[PDB]
């Protein structure tokens, strides 16, 4: 199993401190103050499909958003090699295990704020030694710098093989069928949370694959008339349940693999995935898959923010740095609903409709957000909801390439 | 009679519900300082017209369907028409009362006109109003409701 | 071990004792019955359809990774199914009465 | 067990000489009642009412165990719904089969 | 051996097999532990007005 | 379950469809495939092997 990691803390939008007070320290949904393993705990069990949000924390994201500038201000011991306090409060044991108030015996130093500082396991030698017990930080800790390496949306990875579908894979896929996205998404966190796992894995293996199909239907490429191997992600009308995306089985025709190993990063470059269930799911699945095989390759720098430029063990701009695409939701439907009438699924007719339904429905994503950002400044302390500006709903970013990809990926 | 109601011990206006602990005198009947979050002031939120409410897992505490058909946090005030209250007063006497008797929420129930009925007590002794309330929600129902006390 | 139920996993991969063919025929079984799975939390959503929004209802669930709810069907096969009660009923159409 | 060597009498019999009593019967008392009503015991998931704690607990753990209980195969399958509780006026209907 | 490739075949991937022309007996499989939920609910009624 | 195709009418079925007949000369047909099945699937590898 991998026995390494690396990591980047949060970055501060110009505020001094990190941004979280201690009752978000103490309303985690988790075990009591602890972060590991609990960025799906507040929707275990669920009823209906409305979206679960607070008047502290008002976006599907805010929750998690709260957990990672949180871990910014404790990960010290992979940066300095040793375990601090920080208002008072720190670690119970050096396996971490969670947060506790500092006891007045032998206190801990107090932590030095910093932002974006780099991460390295190998700081902290007792991880290995634990590594059975503290295996879903590797994790969690990925998870964060994944997010915190964008000023706009969390970047994710993708890639197809040459070769087909493993046989190996395809008798654990179909114990997916008929399962939402945000289930698997769920599921997918479970499995890469609490036992460490070799990078070579069927389950491994498995959810990759269901990242790449994921996408491919996304784009509206995979469809029933276009199946990954029998797989694809059936939708409901946007006007009603727009997020109730399964996956189903057919016997229907199969797309042939592509020319080349296909590969790269992918982002929402639009504030809209804040409050949108499925961008958080599908990152997550994605990022999932690499915390336990780490990073394939070093990203791009190019269209990353400031902060990110250069970061030792995450980007550069030699040769062997996968890109990195990014696309806005809005164009993506209207893609995904082109691919759908050319392959004979809808008529134009209905085609218009459904542009006019998503665009719709997407303005009121952005109009929940907007109100919702001035009703919790960033200058207050905390920050629930990740800044942005208007213009960021119109970006177009590189969705013509994310679709052309997607095409070149299943063929 | 609209000008005299009072005199057939019929009220107009609406019901308050707050946690008030005096230690002087006390009107209910007569109020001197103006209502507070009358309907449409800030962070006041009307009930759904069902009244359902919605639990959460670990932790997370339950919440509450307005008109807009959001689930909002209990907390904070509120305002029940008395249609959604007379099919509702099971999960009202579960979940929110509580919440008003530990002062966390004020509730408004809209009732444009009722039958009121009056009970007096020594204010030398102590006293808690709390059960009196509690036994007239428990007399209501889809069908009526008993006079206000 | 993956997806431990606290105890006990939810799948397994093991390697035993087996022939290819019945293996063959459990796991087509298998993705038979997957592929009558129902997502449990839309039933609320189905309930008040149905009931013409004249019933709100809320039906708590625990989400775990392994979790069988075989009650969709898809139109195919309820079209399907109508065509085949005219059929059963074809030599004697007063059966239909009851109906 | 731990020596209780007792002390002097003197010693104990200022102390016991000084013992105020802890509840006294005073009409004013700024009298509260409890915050949650202490004679009726409901399931958080299925709301169904109880006279004890002991009751509502053993109900929670037969009715309400998401456990992957049993290594050997389940005897039975049950249908999709259990039991519908009414809001308005507390009645729970039972699915006519469940079994 | 020919019949028992999953067991004395260093060249063997997992799951495969060659069915149509003759029948493996020692193979790899998934085994399976689903979980049957039921259901109660609860539900409301809307208001008169 | 399927004893009307037995009992009656021609067993040798190739694919089921309703239809009504209007008055005025036009036909309302409507077809029934049936969607995709598995144990045909497997039955069929199974002869195969």
């Amino acid at each position: 199993a991998q026995r390494q990691f690396f990591g980047l803390t949060y970055n501060f939008y110009g505020q001094p401190a990190p941004l979280f007070d201690l009752n978000d320290l103490q309303e985690l949904a988790g075990c009591y103050a602890r972060p590991w393993t609990s960025r799906f705990s507040h929707l275990a069990i669920s009823t209906g499909s409305l979206p679960v949000w607070s008047a502290r924390y008002p976006s599907v994201a805010s929750r998690n958003i709260i957990v990672n500038t949180l871990l910014g201000a404790h990960l010290n011991p992979f940066a300095g090699g040793q375990v601090t306090s920080h208002q008072g409060i720190t670690w119970r044991d050096p396996v971490l295990s969670s947060l506790a108030p500092v006891p007045a015996i032998q206190p801990p130093p107090v932590w030095a704020v910093a932002e974006n500082v780099p991460l390295d396991s190998n700081n902290y030698p007792t991880y290995v030694l634990n590594l059975s017990s503290m295996w879903p930080i590797n994790q969690d800790v990925h998870i964060m710098t994944m997010w915190a390496l964008s000023d706009q949306g969390p970047i994710y990875h993708l890639e197809v093989p040459v070769d087909p579908m493993p046989a190996a894979t395809t008798a654990a896929l179909m114990a997916y069928i008929g399962v939402p996205i945000a289930h698997l998404a769920q599921t997918a966190y479970r499995f890469a949370g609490q036992l460490p796992q070799s990078p070579d894995s069927t389950m491994v293996s498995t959810i990759r694959w269901l990242s790449a199909i994921w996408f491919g239907s996304l784009t509206g490429r995979l469809n029933r008339s276009r199946t990954c191997n029998g797989f694809y992600f059936e939708f409901a009308k946007p006007a009603l349940n727009p997020d109730q995306a399964v996956l189903k089985w057919n016997d229907g025709a199969r797309a042939a693999p592509p020319a080349a190993a296909q590969s790269s990063y992918m982002r929402c470059i639009s504030p809209h995935w804040q409050h949108q269930i499925v961008e958080v799911a599908g990152a997550l699945m994605s990022q999932s898959v690499t915390a336990v095989t780490g990073l394939p390759a070093l990203i791009d720098e190019a269209t990353l923010p400031a902060w990110s430029q250069g970061v030792a063990n995450l980007t550069g701009n030699g040769q062997g740095v996968v890109p990195c695409l990014d696309y806005n939701p809005v164009p993506m439907a209207a893609a995904r609903h082109l691919q759908w009438r050319q392959d004979g699924l809808i008529t134009a007719a209905q085609e218009a409709q459904l542009n006019n339904d998503y665009t719709a429905y997407a303005l009121t994503i952005e109009r929940h957000l907007t109100a919702m950002l001035v009703a919790n400044p960033i200058a207050a302390g905390r920050m629930p909801i990740q800044p942005f500006n208007a213009a960021d709903f119109g970006q177009a970013g590189q969705t013509a390439a994310a679709v052309a990809l997607a095409q070149a990926m299943f063929v | 009679f609209m000008a005299e109601m009072n005199l057939f011990n019929v009220a107009r206006g609406n019901l308050y519900l707050v946690q008030t602990a005096t230690n002087g005198n006390w009107s209910p009947m007569a109020p001197v300082a103006a209502p507070p979050f009358v309907r449409g002031g800030p962070n006041v939120r009307v009930v759904g017209r069902f009244g359902t409410i919605v639990p959460r897992p670990d932790g997370l505490e339950p919440q509450l369907i307005d008109d807009g058909n959001v689930p909002r946090d209990i907390a904070g005030d509120w305002v029940y028409p008395s249609d959604v209250l007379q099919v509702s007063v099971a999960v009202f006497c579960d979940y929110v009362w509580p919440m008003v008797k530990a002062g966390r929420t004020r509730v408004l129930v809209e009732l444009g006109h009722y039958v009121y009925t009056l009970h007096y007590y020594d204010p030398q002794i102590s006293l808690d109003e709390a059960p009196i309330l509690e036994e007239w929600l428990s007399k209501i129902n889809p069908a009526g409701i008993p006079p206000v006390p | 071990a993956n997806l431990i139920g606290g105890e006990v996993s939810a799948m397994v991969e093991c390697m035993e004792l087996c022939d290819a063919l019945t293996l063959h025929i459990r796991e087509t079984y298998v993705m038979l019955l997957r592929s009558m799975h129902q997502d449990p939390t839309q039933i609320v959503q189905i309930v008040n359809e149905c009931a013409n929004n004249l019933l709100n209802s809320t039906i708590p669930i625990s989400l775990r990774p392994t979790i069988l709810c075989p009650w969709f069907a898809s139109s195919e096969d309820l079209r399907l199914q109508q065509v085949m009660h005219l059929v059963n009923i074809s030599s004697n159409t007063a059966a239909a009465l009851p109906l | 067990d731990i020596i209780t060597r007792p002390t002097s009498d003197s010693i104990a019999a200022v102390a016991n000489a000084t013992k105020p009593a802890a509840v006294v019967s005073d009409p004013q008392s700024m009298k509260v009642t409890p915050i949650v009503n202490p004679s009726s015991y409901v399931c958080n998931v299925c709301n169904a009412r109880f006279s004890t704690m002991s009751a509502l607990s053993e109900h929670l753990r037969s009715d309400h165990r998401d456990d992957a209980s049993t290594l050997l195969a389940t005897p039975m399958i049950n249908n999709a719904i259990r039991s519908f509780l009414t809001a308005w006026d507390g009645i729970r209907i039972l699915s006519p089969d469940v079994s | 051996p020919l019949r028992w490739p999953g067991l004395v075949d260093p060249n063997y991937r997992v799951g495969t097999n060659d069915l149509p022309n003759r029948i493996t007996l020692y193979n790899s499989l998934y085994r399976y532990n689903f979980t049957y939920p039921t259901l109660d609910g609860i539900m409301y009624v809307r208001s008169a007005t | 379950l399927l004893d009307g195709l037995a009992l009656y009418g021609d067993p040798r079925i190739a694919d089921l469809s309703a239809a009504y007949l209007q008055y005025g000369g036009n036909v309302v047909r409507e077809h029934v495939p049936p969607g995709p099945s598995h144990i045909h699937r497997t039955l069929q590898q199974v002869e195969s092997t």
